[PDB]
């Protein structure tokens, strides 16, 4: 889910 | 003919009723609250669980935060059971720290002495800590657990 609320995600996997 | 009544009023404030836990914000944005849980539940409950509070902006979380855009609803839990200690859940949408070390989400860690947990971490101005205070009389209770006296 992605809307509210600040998020982080890395891509490197 | 309040005999007993009348003791009652000795003490009058009862410190560490049924707490578990303390959690003071070191970072000045949410006022001290204590967790707390019955040992009798304790005892009763078998469901690999007794009592677990949850943080974050929400209303409905067991801790409710300044309502910070980085942190999410229920941004972190605390769960209370085993054999006598404590357990912290994270379920933060960025994640949940620990000393600046940062957990696995929604997984059991153990317990720390005035431990603190970090939240909202990505933007050195928006992240807000939090300190875990440890309430020794809970752990009296646990350690004696069964009393022998009465048969």
């Amino acid at each position: 889910s992605l809307e509210v609320t600040e998020a982080d995600a890395t891509f490197v996997q | 003919a309040t005999q007993r009544f009348l003791i009652e009023k000795f003490s009058q404030e009862q410190i560490g009723e049924n707490i578990v836990c303390r959690v003071i914000c070191t970072t000045g944005q949410i006022p001290i609250r204590d967790l707390s849980a019955d040992i009798s539940q304790v005892l009763k409950e078998k469901r690999s669980i007794k009592k677990v509070w949850t943080f974050g902006r929400n209303p409905a979380c067991d801790y409710h935060l300044g309502n910070i855009s980085r942190l999410s609803n229920k941004h972190f839990q605390i769960l209370l059971g085993e054999d006598g200690n404590l357990l912290l859940n994270d379920i933060s949408t960025n994640g949940t720290w620990l000393n600046g070390q940062k957990v696995e989400k929604n997984s059991n860690q153990l317990l720390s002495q005035g431990d603190e947990i970090t939240v909202g971490v990505g933007v050195e101005s928006d992240i807000l800590s939090l300190v875990i205070f440890i309430n020794d009389k809970f752990k009296q209770c646990l350690e004696q657990n069964k009393v022998d006296r009465i048969r």
